[PDB]
């Protein structure tokens, strides 16, 4: 009685994995090799559609790492390498009167130096971080990089300001948005909806702490892949924003040497007025209040009953063991250890940070790299949008932890699936081909 | 509950023309293929012609092909049925009737599911 | 409605806007590759309609017989409550079988449509 | 004549080499991106003959009705004394209605011709 | 029989399974151009075809004569006592007078349709 | 023996100041330059 | 036994065999191996 019939353009799809383009409307991350975006983007709202979307398995999350990788790299790659600066430093304090923090913190260091000739050298005096400079054994001094690796030096042209960039669906392929308030994270969504690009992601580059990211609409949300296994990290997102108040005050100046046949070097030069410690602030009744939304959010996946306490990172390197931020085009690290020292049973708050030129991103080792000094005193404010946590009887202590940048992309693509559309299938009607 | 109300005419003379209608109720209009049937006054039932669910496809008994138009509205839910000529031969009741097709994805008929009362057309 | 509109709608109704999502499949070596990738299987789509005797068509009918095996649900029931979606999940595991019956039935079709044309 | 030859001949003279044009479509990273591009377009133009009911085809006639308002010249007009540069100017800005109006016609055609070879 | 199985078939046993070759022709710079040229190469196969009016099918019969100066042979030598191959090579000189044959009858034929079609 | 097709009764307006071709042009050129000398000595000793 | 032309004879001739030879080697000595940094992230390897 029933035919086969085929039906061309029917609106299905399956889970897939493909190549997503950049679309953005110098700068690092802003790059000639992206799309202009669209002025007026579509949203196509899925009537009794309820996909399965899982946040821990989404590809889109390694595309993004390697391809801010690449453009990093692209970025670092066509500028002065500095392979001269393996050499002996004789280095003494430069403020041997401080009676503060910064003091024995900033080195003052001669060495010698090649010059655009190479038959002649030139003496330098120059300013070095306690971080970046390690001791042989006025005392000798080398630094860290030249145990593993050549740093090559950013051009001063390019900026490190974050700017938003939107993944768009290749055709063929389209992006579904869960849209679902108090999302889990995993599980169906019941508002999905199909956008032709995701919204513009900042890629901010941070640990322990996300900044500039997206808020919560209704609630604090606790999510990962597993809350058992305390292997996982917990991203936790706000559903309202903590200003962060960051400064390096110093009127720090910026000397430049010729090195080369085209090639210069630029340090950190003298300091017109006090040597003052870099430090943030943040707001005491905020922070308290934002964390005891997140205890009691917490206490859902573990019990009425029970005592959640916080507690600073342990183990590591400056790289996990405290937040770190790229402010002004600085790079800061802070200890934040006052901000988790509590214990939760059933005005201003000042966090010291250190600057730190020799930079090891990525978690990657034998690729280093130097951020030259920046001219004048250094100011920004920061939103905290989410926070890393990790777990370690009744009592659970919770840790920063954190490191992993896929976990600061996450928190941002947790509400989109990559399908491909499969628009060809059968079905009986009573049509027959005469 | 399902009702069809036919609003036809009165006598008209050969080489005139007559319109008739049907309004519906009690179902989903669009969701039907509806048709016209003829009884002479004094003889059996003929089928004269027939329009699916969307307007788009018609079919008529030969008697018609070059005198009968059929047209549906689905927003009005009324059919309508515009005769020419309307000789001594077309005299009878016209009744409106649901079901004689089914556009594919529909079970089907093949016969007429609901029937009207009836305009009388004489000549 | 847009894109992917219909995924919610009927069978009956969603099949309606199949000209919607059809448009919507044409229109840095990785992304030079995803284009070339999405072009293939493009090409094989068409191919594979084509080779059914289905070419310039959105919707095709065929002389396949459909099997009750393959799903045994009234035709109301697939056309008015069901969506595309739960309609490719039910008989996921009969494709290949139905693809291989229409390219069997066109080919049939193909060879004796040359011979009846040559009865002068 | 060549490729080209016709374009300043008239309408009704160029149409008889549409063929010679048809044929020069698909006769180093950047060449090869130009090449897929060309590629994608000529799929799009196809596609979108496809879904108008003209598959193969190089002049097809369709059921959508000249609304005068587009151009309101005589037919001798139009086809003895206009090249197709002109033309493709007087109305370039109604080519999406017509193209619109295709699509829905096509669609009305395809549904029309499903419903009509179910009657046994 | 599987691809190409055909090869050493005769021509009349051959036809049988075009179908098995058409389906094959579809399924690191240098592998992504040779990938572009084989997309290029089938679509210029296809608009071939398209041009002479045979679109969506595997055999196409078309209405130029054979002029047997291209082969006089008996129509059952041919296709009972030959391959493929060989047949390829006996014509090899003549293919393009014959396409060439090919595309002027599908022009005549599409304008004498459209002509007709416009006897209200 | 490349082919050139004379066009009647066609007049297209050009304008050699805005023609993309020159920017190409351009382009190749200094991608051929930089190709042939990119693999050869770089002379760094000289700087004495 | 093939060659692209055997009168001429400057081809190599390629000699297929239907069975195998099995051939022993060694380097008996207990070698070591020690390294050494030279450079920022470099390191050289040599015998022992
Ligand atoms: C989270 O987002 C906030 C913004 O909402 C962001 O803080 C902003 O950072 C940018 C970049 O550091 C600041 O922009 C600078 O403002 C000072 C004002 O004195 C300018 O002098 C700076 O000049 C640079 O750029 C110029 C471009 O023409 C150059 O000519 C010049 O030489 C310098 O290169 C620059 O414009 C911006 O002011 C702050 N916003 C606020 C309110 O302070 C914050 O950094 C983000 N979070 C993270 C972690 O990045
Ligand atoms: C710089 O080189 C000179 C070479 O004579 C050496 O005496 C001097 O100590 C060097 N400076 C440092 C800081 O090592
Ligand atoms: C030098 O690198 C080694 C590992 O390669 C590390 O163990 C050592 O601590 C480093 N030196 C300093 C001074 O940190
Ligand atoms: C899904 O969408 C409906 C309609 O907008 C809304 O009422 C409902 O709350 C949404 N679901 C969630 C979980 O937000
Ligand atoms: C954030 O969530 C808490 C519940 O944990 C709620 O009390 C608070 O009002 C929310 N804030 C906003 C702005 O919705
Ligand atoms: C999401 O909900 C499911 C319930 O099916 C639960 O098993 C899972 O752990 C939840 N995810 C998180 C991150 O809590
Ligand atoms: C989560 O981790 C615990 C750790 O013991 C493990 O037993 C459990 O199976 C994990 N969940 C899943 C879904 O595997
Ligand atoms: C830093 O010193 C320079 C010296 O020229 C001065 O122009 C600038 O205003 C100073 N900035 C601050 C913040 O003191
Ligand atoms: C480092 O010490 C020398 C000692 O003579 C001094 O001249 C120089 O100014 C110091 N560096 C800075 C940045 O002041
Ligand atoms: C941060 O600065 C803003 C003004 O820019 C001020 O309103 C806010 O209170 C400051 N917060 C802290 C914690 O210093
Ligand atoms: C502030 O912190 C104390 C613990 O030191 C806590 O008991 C109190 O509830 C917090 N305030 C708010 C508003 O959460
Ligand atoms: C942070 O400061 C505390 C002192 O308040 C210190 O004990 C801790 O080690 C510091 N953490 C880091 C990572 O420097
Ligand atoms: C930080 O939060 C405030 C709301 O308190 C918002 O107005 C501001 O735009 C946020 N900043 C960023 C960079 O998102
Ligand atoms: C969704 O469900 C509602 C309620 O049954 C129905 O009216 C509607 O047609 C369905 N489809 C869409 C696309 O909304
Ligand atoms: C229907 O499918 C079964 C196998 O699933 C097969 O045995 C049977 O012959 C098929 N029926 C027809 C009519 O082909
Ligand atoms: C060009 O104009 C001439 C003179 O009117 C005419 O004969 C010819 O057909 C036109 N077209 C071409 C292609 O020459
Ligand atoms: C012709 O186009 C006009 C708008 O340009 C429109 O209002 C009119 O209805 C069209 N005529 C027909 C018959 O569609
Ligand atoms: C090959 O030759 C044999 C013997 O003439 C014949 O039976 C067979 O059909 C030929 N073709 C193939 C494909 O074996
Ligand atoms: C057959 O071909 C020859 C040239 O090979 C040609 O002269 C002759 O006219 C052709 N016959 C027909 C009927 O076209
Ligand atoms: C292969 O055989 C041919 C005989 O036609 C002979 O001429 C040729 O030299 C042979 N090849 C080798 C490598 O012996
Ligand atoms: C093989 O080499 C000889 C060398 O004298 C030459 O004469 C002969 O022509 C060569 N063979 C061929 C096939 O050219
Ligand atoms: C080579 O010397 C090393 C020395 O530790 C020994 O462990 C190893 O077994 C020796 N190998 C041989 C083959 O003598
Ligand atoms: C090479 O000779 C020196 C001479 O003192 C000796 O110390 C060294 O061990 C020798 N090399 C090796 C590999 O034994």
């Amino acid at each position: 009685n029933l035919w086969v019939t085929v039906y061309y353009g029917v609106p299905v799809w399956k889970d897939a994995e493909t190549t997503l383009f950049c679309a953005s409307d110098h700068n690092v991350w802003a790059t000639h090799a992206c799309v202009p975006t669209d002025p007026n983007p579509q949203e196509i709202h899925l009537e009794n559609v309820t996909e399965e979307f899982n946040m821990w398995k989404n590809n889109m999350v390694e595309q993004m790492h390697e391809d801010i990788i690449s453009l990093w790299d692209q970025s670092l790659k066509p500028c002065v390498k500095l392979t001269p600066l393996c050499v002996t430093l004789q280095c003494t304090n430069y403020a041997p009167k401080l009676r503060s923090m910064m003091r024995g913190e900033i080195k003052n260091c001669s060495f010698n130096m090649t010059t655009e000739l190479r038959d002649k050298k030139q003496k330098v005096y120059s300013l070095f971080y306690r971080l970046d400079v390690v001791q042989i054994n006025n005392k000798e001094y080398r630094l860290i990089n030249c145990n593993t690796s050549a740093i090559t030096q950013a051009c001063p042209k390019v900026s490190f300001e974050p700017i938003p960039i939107h993944y768009c669906a290749p055709a063929g392929f389209a992006i579904l948005k869960c849209k679902d308030k108090k999302f889990n994270g995993t599980g169906p969504c019941q508002n999905v909806s199909t956008v032709q690009c995701t919204h513009g992601i900042k890629p901010v580059v941070s640990t322990q702490l996300l900044l500039n990211g997206s808020l919560a609409e209704e609630e604090v949300i606790i999510r990962s892949e597993n809350i058992t296994n305390n292997a996982k990290n917990i991203l936790v997102q706000l559903n309202t924003s903590v200003q962060i108040n960051c400064t390096r005050p110093s009127n720090n100046t910026v000397k430049s040497i010729r090195i080369g046949p085209g090639q210069a070097f630029y340090y950190f030069g003298d300091v017109l007025g006090h040597v003052r410690m870099a430090h943030c602030n943040i707001s005491k009744a905020t922070w308290n209040e934002t964390l005891g939304k997140v205890v009691k959010q917490l206490r859902k996946h573990f019990g009425n009953n029970t005592i959640i306490r916080f507690a600073q990172s342990s183990g590591g390197d400056l790289e996990v063991t405290t937040h770190s931020f790229n402010c002004g085009g600085e790079f800061f690290y802070c200890n934040t250890s006052g901000l988790f020292n509590s214990t939760w049973i059933s005005d201003s708050l000042i966090l010291p940070c250190w600057i730190k030129q020799i930079i090891n991103m990525w978690q990657r080792i034998g690729q280093a790299m130097y951020a030259p000094p920046i001219q004048g005193v250094i100011r920004c404010v920061s939103n905290i949008t989410g926070l890393i946590l990790t777990r370690d009887s009744t009592t659970e202590t919770f840790r920063p932890g954190g490191g992993d940048m896929r976990d600061n992309w996450r928190s941002e693509l947790y509400k989109y699936k990559v399908v491909k559309i499969e628009p060809l299938g059968v079905a009986p009607t009573r049509c027959k081909r005469r | 509950e399902v009702q069809l109300v036919e609003t036809g005419g009165g006598l008209v003379q050969p080489g005139g023309s007559l319109k008739l209608s049907c309004r519906a109720s009690g179902y989903t209009f669009s969701s039907f293929a509806m048709s016209w049937v003829r009884q002479a006054p004094g003889k059996g039932l003929e089928w004269v012609s027939l329009i699916n669910d969307r307007g788009g496809l018609t079919f008529y008994v030969d008697s018609v092909k070059g005198r009968f138009t059929i047209s549906r509205d689905n927003s009005k839910n009324t059919l309508s049925l515009q005769m020419h000529s309307l000789r001594d031969g077309d005299t009878a009741v016209y009744y409106c009737a649901t079901g004689g097709m089914s556009s594919a994805l529909q079970s089907s008929k093949y016969y007429f599911d609901f029937w009207g009362q009836g305009a009388l057309v004489t000549v | 409605d847009g894109f992917l509109g219909a995924a919610g709608s009927t069978m009956g109704a969603a099949s309606m806007t199949l000209t919607v999502q059809a448009r919507n499949l044409l229109s840095g070596i990785k992304q030079l590759q995803a284009r070339v990738l999405a072009v293939e299987h493009y090409l094989r789509d068409q191919q594979l309609l084509g080779i059914w005797g289905c070419s310039g068509k959105l919707i095709c009918c065929t002389n396949v017989p459909w099997n009750s095996s393959w799903s045994n649900r009234n035709l109301s029931e697939i056309w008015d409550n069901m969506t595309w979606l739960q309609w490719d999940k039910e008989i996921s595991n009969y494709t290949q079988i139905i693809y291989g019956l229409l390219e069997e039935s066109q080919n049939q079709q193909e060879k004796n449509e040359q011979d009846l044309l040559a009865l002068d």
